[PDB]
Order: C-alpha cells, then sequence, then structure tokens
C-alpha cells in the first residue's frame, strides 16, 4: 500500500504565494530521495526541485531563489514552498519518491488574471 | 563492510592523475566522441589499480633508468637511447600483468620535460651532475616502454653520460601542431611496431543515453607554437589515492554522488560514479563546467540503474 497524495494546489493571482504537501506512506521516507516534478502542456516532466537524505537540496535555474523544498520526516510529508508565482509556472506538479520510482496523483496550479 | 566515501578536497585542491596538473575545471563532450580507454589514473571503486596507473603524483609520465648510447642520425637535433625500469629503481619485468611500467604516458605527442642525471662513481668525494630539457616522442617507433627501452631528444648535443643513472621530469608539451601528433585519447604503441598492447584498463562509456563523461580538465604548458592543449582524467591523483586506501566493497555498479556548495549546502549538480572509476552527467551542453571551485563531490548513496540524474 504505497501512495503519494499532493495537497495545496489551485488558483492564485501572479506574485502570491502558495504551499504544496506530499503526504507518503508505506515506504522508508528518511532513507530516500525526494523530488517535486511539473508538466505543462505540450512540454514534458520537469524536475523543480529534489531534496536528499542529509536534506540537501537541488533547484532548477528557472526556479532557483523563490521555490523552497523540505521534508519532514517524522510525518512522512514533503512540502513545496513557491513564492512570487508567475503565469509560467502553471502546470501540474507531481511529487515523486525517486529511490523508488513512485509517482504521486498530482496538483492543479494556475497563475493568471 | 567498510562503508564508501569520497575525500573531502575543492576543486582547487586536486590534481589531474594523467599529468602532474592541477585541475582547473570540469568538463564534459558529448559532441566528437571518441573511444576512452586512457591507462593512468585508473582505480576502481573497491581499490584496483588499472593499467599503468601509480599512487605517486611525481611518477604520472616519469621515467628512471640508464643513458645506452647516442643514436648517431643526420636528421635534426640530438637522439639518446634509454632503458627504463621500473620508478623505484627495480628492473622491469615484462611478463608482468601490465601494459608497460607504472607510470609511462598513456597518450600520443611529444613529452617536453627535464633529463636529469647523478653519477654513480664518486670522484675526490661527490658525483657529477647534468640536466637538460628533453622530448619524448610517444607515437615513435622507438617509444618501446613494453621492451624496457624509450628514446629521447635534446637541443644539447654532448653533454649527456652513459651507463648513468637517468631521470625524466614532466613538464608539459613540445608541440601542438600537425606533425606533432598529439591525441589525448590515443593509446601509445608500447611495444613499438612489434606487437598490440596487452593488459590494458577496459574502456569507458556512458551507458543510459542523453548521459555523457564528466571529465576533469587540467591545461598543459608548451614549449612554442600556438594552442591551448589540455589533458582529462576520469579520477584525479587523490581519489585514486583514497579509494585504494579505504579498499571498500562496491555494492553497485553505479554510485550516486553530489558536488555541494559548502558555503551554502546547496546541491549544485548530480552526477553517476560508476564502479570502474569514471563520472557520467545528464548533460546536453558541452565544454567548461560553470561551477565554483569551492564545491567538492560527495558520495550519497548507491542506487540501482532504475535512478534518473536530475537535468545539468
Amino acid at each position: 500500500q504505497v501512495q503519494l497524495q499532493e495537497s495545496g494546489g489551485g488558483l492564485v493571482q501572479p506574485g502570491g504565494s502558495l504551499r504544496l504537501s506530499c503526504a507518503a506512506s508505506g515506504t522508508i521516507f528518511s532513507r530516500n530521495i525526494m523530488g517535486w516534478y511539473r508538466q505543462a502542456p505540450g512540454k514534458e516532466r520537469e524536475l523543480v526541485a529534489s531534496i536528499y537524505s542529509d536534506r540537501s537540496t537541488w533547484y532548477a535555474e528557472s526556479v532557483e531563489g523563490r521555490f523552497t523544498i523540505s521534508r519532514d520526516n517524522v510525518k512522512n510529508t514533503l512540502y513545496l514552498q513557491m513564492n512570487s508565482l508567475k503565469p509560467e509556472d502553471t502546470a501540474m506538479y507531481y511529487c515523486r519518491d525517486r529511490t523508488l520510482g513512485s509517482w504521486g496523483q498530482g496538483t492543479q496550479v494556475t497563475v493568471s488574471s | 563492510s567498510k562503508p564508501f566515501t569520497l575525500p573531502i578536497l575543492t576543486l582547487g585542491e586536486l590534481t589531474n592523475s594523467r599529468f602532474p596538473l592541477p585541475i582547473d575545471v570540469l568538463y564534459t563532450n558529448p559532441n566528437e566522441s571518441a573511444i576512452v580507454q586512457c591507462q593512468n589514473g585508473r582505480c576502481t571503486l573497491d581499490g584496483e589499480l588499472q593499467g599503468t596507473t601509480q599512487l605517486l603524483p611525481t611518477g604520472i609520465c616519469a621515467f628512471r633508468g640508464k643513458v645506452t648510447q647516442q643514436v648517431q642520425d643526420e636528421h635534426r637535433g640530438t637522439h639518446w637511447n634509454m632503458t627504463v625500469t621500473n620508478l623505484n629503481g627495480t628492473p622491469f619485468d615484462p611478463t608482468e600483468d601490465v601494459p608497460a611500467p607504472l607510470g609511462t604516458p598513456d597518450f600520443s605527442g611529444q613529452i617536453y620535460g627535464v633529463i636529469s642525471q647523478r653519477n654513480t662513481n664518486t670522484v675526490p668525494n661527490l658525483p657529477a651532475n647534468r640536466a637538460h630539457e628533453a622530448v619524448i616522442a610517444t607515437y615513435s617507433p622507438k617509444f618501446t616502454p613494453k621492451l624496457g627501452n624509450i628514446q629521447f631528444s635534446t637541443w644539447e648535443t654532448q653533454d649527456v653520460s652513459s651507463g648513468q643513472p637517468t631521470k625524466f621530469t614532466p613538464v608539459g608539451l613540445a608541440s601542438v601542431d600537425a606533425n606533432s601528433h598529439f591525441d589525448q585519447w590515443t593509446l601509445p604503441s608500447y611495444s613499438g611496431a612489434l606487437t598490440l598492447n596487452m593488459n590494458l584498463a577496459p574502456s569507458v562509456a556512458p551507458v543510459f543515453p542523453g548521459e555523457c563523461l564528466l571529465f576533469f580538465r587540467s591545461f598543459i604548458p608548451l614549449k612554442g607554437g600556438y594552442g591551448n592543449p589540455a589533458i582529462d582524467c576520469l579520477m584525479p591523483q587523490e581519489w585514486v589515492q583514497h579509494l585504494y586506501q579505504e579498499s571498500a566493497p562496491s555494492l553497485s555498479d553505479v554510485a550516486l554522488v553530489r558536488y555541494v556548495n559548502p558555503e551554502t549546502g546547496r546541491t549544485l549538480f548530480e552526477a553517476k560514479l560508476h564502479r570502474n572509476g569514471f563520472l557520467t552527467v545528464a548533460r546536453n551542453s558541452a565544454g567548461p563546467v560553470v561551477a565554483p571551485t569551492n564545491g567538492y563531490f560527495r558520495f550519497d548513496s548507491w542506487v540501482n540503474q532504475f535512478y534518473t540524474l536530475a537535468p545539468m
């Protein structure tokens, strides 16, 4: 029974703030590498952020300085703070256990006027 | 089993393992990929030295032996024949499972350095010495380290003694023109035109598509002419020494490593450290890797071949 469930998606005004969460279940969470993907219509699934066992983080150049990924090994939840949003960030955000390979359902994040 | 680990050295604290040079930048080249099968700087992750790789940084592209005689020739320059041994002084045994005496250059070109001698006999009570610039052509038919005999040339036309202990100290390259025959990924013929090379370290190539080799690049000096030649090693000499020390058993064919900025603890990019001792990255661009020199590689964990590298 391994499942990843995203939460906190929706619509927001450009330049605002939004936070995504991802509750992991049935995995060795603390050992695995967690990451956040996104998929725009007509585009591929590009890796945005990634966090490792030693809580070290990785970010994309088109994201760096804005988004923040963190993990909670106690509650087995993966977060993603998204500040200063842009209309180019409008896509489908998926959370993934990069070690095990298990994907999530994915939530929708749109930024328009 | 002993846990695997990497030495905590920044990019500015590493040296090339194929030539006695500091590591300048990281380098990839997805375009014009050749067969990478260098013999120096070859060490598996479990601490097994391969090819002609040895531990001494001063032993890379170095030679020790005695000058036999002066080669009489009407051609330009003055050529000298030199028997080579092991770096420690012991005679080289060609029946050993090695491509050449350890430390022997693993690429085609004109190696520019200094030949020095110190006489065995003593005169009322110190030995005489001499040192001159010299060039060693690894593409030459006379270049036969496997047979325990190479040949070098000098601008000096007399001041070289025979039967005296001779040392070669690598400095750089004589030239990188058309007739210089400088190719980084072209192995010399260790036995000359007599027979093909044996006991070589295995070739190196990225398995998955979209991945390319990650090289440690060092720029090498030139005696004269135009050009900016470079030498790329799979692993720095510090890594070779470290892997030999711990001798940690490899749990997987590929180990994930991260290039971390120590000031912020950020992971700049990921890389695959393969069992045989080389790095691959998921990069589309080519040339030098733009990254802070104070950054270092850190072993993350062993991974299966289901893991996909982050875009670089």
